[PDB]
């Protein structure tokens, strides 16, 4: 239940909220200090993973791995492309609690 | 009977001969509509609209109370999802019928029940085509269409 | 005759008037007249009904048909007391626009304008204190046709004496017989 | 029996026979409104509600979702809303 | 899927008919209905009916006076003109002395009689006698 739920706030997050996809734009917005939710699928490199699990952990962000994979995140997404980070912004829909 | 199904139930609903909003009911239509409008915004389906408005809220029907029915107020408003709620929800059973049977070649029956998903699915696009909701090239693809759900 | 509230297309008026005034000197009201000055009326009849009994019927816009409704049982007992030994009914003008035929553009009629649901909302309109919770149609052997009205039996103090002046006013600006009839619980 | 009235039938076999079948379609289901205990506000929820109520003012469930009626919390008192 | 109204309606009044009861409810009411009703009241073959108004479609209750032998329909509303309604006269009544075949015409639901009085055709809608 916890996947098709978090696909399904995944996909309200899309047209209602401000995300961003892909790693530079990931660790652009951490760095910035406006990413709220980061989500990493299975397939992600391990020094990826790692070192935006470090950035998170430097700017007090949850991170979120995702039980797919660069695929099947990017078919989440609503896209028609492999996605394999990406920031929410706001999410719009109660995803992040306040 | 069922269209796919051998089965010939009379499981419904029986509206009242009652149209006249009850005495108790303090919700006024205008209320009402802002009580769709925030579930709207939680991204509940109309289905599920009337059905916490009922079941919470108190209100028998929104028809009844506000003089249009939940999409005709959502289309109005404009925030309306694109693809109609049965649409949405076939092409949704169908992609994990299809994502199950990626796994199984020996599911048979999966097989049967997707070639029946698809039919209803290719009937509700050629009615939705007709009265002029969809778009007249609008396809549905098998392949492109787990991004449109979920 | 200080004739205030009473628009409509037409610029006359006959015993109107009459109404008119009592609507406006029932002003120092018990806390009427403020939610009742922004109102209107259409027309005022007289008819006959029964024996020698007079009943009134007011038209009125739709609407104000709500509004009116909401207080409808408050003033229709003030209005009986002007007019003693009458009965007062409050009907909106529906405007019933002829069906049409196959004899310089003209739009798409609608179901509200169409006839039939001009007259079950006038016939709903008219019993407002209670509500049909049933109709019944029966066809007298003969091609006439009387129509059973089921009410909705929650009250039984101030129209089971108006059946009649329901029937006769319905007959005038209908045509057609109905009579009225509580039934037990469903 | 060949003259059984269809016209005026009484109640008990107009409640017994099923939704649909009867002279008139008339709902088995009803409005309530619920008191839960240690609190004032009163709640009106749908007989057969699928859905888990909440009170705004307290975080305690009212009915739980069951086969054909929802089930109350124990504790929580009801009426009926005009029959 | 039910597809004429009418058909289903005649069956129901004919079955309770033969089985000698003196009242029938027949579900799905129209104008037709009512009309063809009207058509078999007039000539005494059944009794006063009765329309339950629900918002849906409405019912009717059909008091049966026992005098009905058979009240048929003509499913496919042929188009039956002045000159050729003697064939469907001879065809589907029991005899020359009664029995009445209604048919809709322009000037309303109508029988056949009546019908050859204001010199008019139409299309057929059934036969009861």
């Amino acid at each position: 239940k916890s996947l098709e739920s978090i696909n399904s706030r995944l996909q309200l997050v899309m047209k209602s909220g401000k995300y961003v996809l892909g790693y530079k734009q990931t660790l652009k917005m951490i760095r910035q200090g406006k990413a709220k939710l980061v989500i990493l699928a299975n397939n992600c490199p391990a020094l990826r993973k790692s070192e935006i699990e470090y950035y998170a952990m430097l700017a007090k962000t949850g991170v979120h791995h995702y039980s797919g994979n660069n695929i099947e995140l990017g078919t989440a997404c609503g896209k028609y492309y492999r996605v394999c980070t990406l920031a929410i912004i706001d999410p719009g829909d109660s995803d992040i609690i306040r | 009977g069922r269209m796919h199904a051998p089965g010939k139930g009379l499981s419904q609903s029986a509206l009242p001969y009652r149209r006249s909003v009850p005495t108790w009911l303090k919700l006024t239509s205008d209320d009402v509509k802002e009580q769709i409008y925030k579930l709207a915004k939680k991204g509940l389906t109309p289905s599920q609209i009337g059905v916490i408005l009922r079941d919470s809220h108190g209100v028998a029907q929104v028809r009844f109370v506000t003089g249009n029915k939940i999409l005709r107020i959502l289309k109005s408003k404009g925030l309306a999802p694109d693809l109609p709620e049965d649409l949405y929800h076939l092409i949704k059973k169908a992609v994990a019928v299809r994502k199950h049977l990626e796994r199984n070649r020996k599911d048979k029956d999966a097989k049967f029940r997707l070639i029946l998903i698809e039919s209803r699915i290719h009937r509700l696009a050629r009615y939705y085509k007709t009265k002029r909701v969809l778009p007249p090239n609008w396809k549905y693809e098998s392949s492109t269409a787990s991004a449109l759900v979920a | 005759s200080a004739k205030i509230v009473k628009p409509n297309g037409e610029k006359p008026d006959e015993f109107e008037s009459g109404i008119s005034q009592a609507l406006l000197e029932l002003e120092m009201n018990s806390d009427l007249k403020a939610q009742l000055r922004e109102l209107n009326i259409t027309a005022a009849k007289e008819i006959e009904v029964g024996g020698g009994r007079k009943a009134i019927i007011i038209f009125v816009p739709v609407p104000q048909l709500k509004s009116f409704q909401k207080i409808q049982v408050r003033l229709v007992r003030e209005l009986e007391k002007k007019f003693s030994g009458k009965h007062v009914v409050f009907i909106a003008q529906r405007r019933i626009l002829p069906k049409p035929t196959r004899k310089k553009n003209k739009q798409k009629r609608p179901r509200s304008r169409t006839l039939t649901a001009v007259h079950d909302a006038i016939l709903e309109d008219l019993v407002f204190p209670s509500e049909i919770v049933g109709k019944r149609i029966r066809v007298k052997l003969d091609g006439s046709r009387l129509i059973k009205v089921h009410l909705d039996k929650a009250q039984q103090n101030n129209v089971e004496h108006k059946v009649e002046t329901f029937s006769g006013v319905y007959k005038k600006l209908t045509g057609k017989d109905v009579n009225f009839e509580f039934p037990e619980f469903q | 029996p060949l003259a059984k009235d269809l016209l005026h039938p009484s109640p008990e076999e107009e409640k017994r026979k099923h939704k649909k079948k009867r002279l008139v379609q008339s709902p088995n289901s009803y409005f309530m409104d619920v008191k839960c205990p240690g609190c004032y506000k009163i709640t009106t929820v749908f007989s057969h509600a699928q859905t888990v109520v909440l009170c705004v003012g307290c975080s305690t469930v009212l009915c739980q979702p069951t086969g054909g009626k929802a089930r109350l919390t124990e504790g929580c008192s009801f009426r009926r809303k005009q029959h | 899927v039910r597809m004429n109204v009418l058909a289903d309606a005649l069956k129901s009044i004919n079955n309770a008919e033969k089985r000698g009861k003196r009242q029938v409810l027949i579900r799905p009411c129209s104008k037709v209905i009512v009309r063809f009703l009207t058509v078999m009241m007039k000539h005494g073959y059944i009794g006063e009916f009765e329309i339950i108004d629900d918002h849906r479609a409405g019912k009717i209750v059909v008091n049966l006076t026992g005098r009905l032998n058979k009240c048929g329909v003509i499913s496919p509303r042929f188009d039956v003109q002045l000159k050729d309604l003697e064939k469907w006269q001879n065809n589907l009544l029991p005899s020359r002395q009664f029995g009445f075949i209604v048919l809709t015409t322009s000037a309303g639901i109508m029988d056949h009689e009546e019908a050859r009085r204001k010199h008019t055709g139409g299309k057929i809608l059934g036969f009861f006698f």
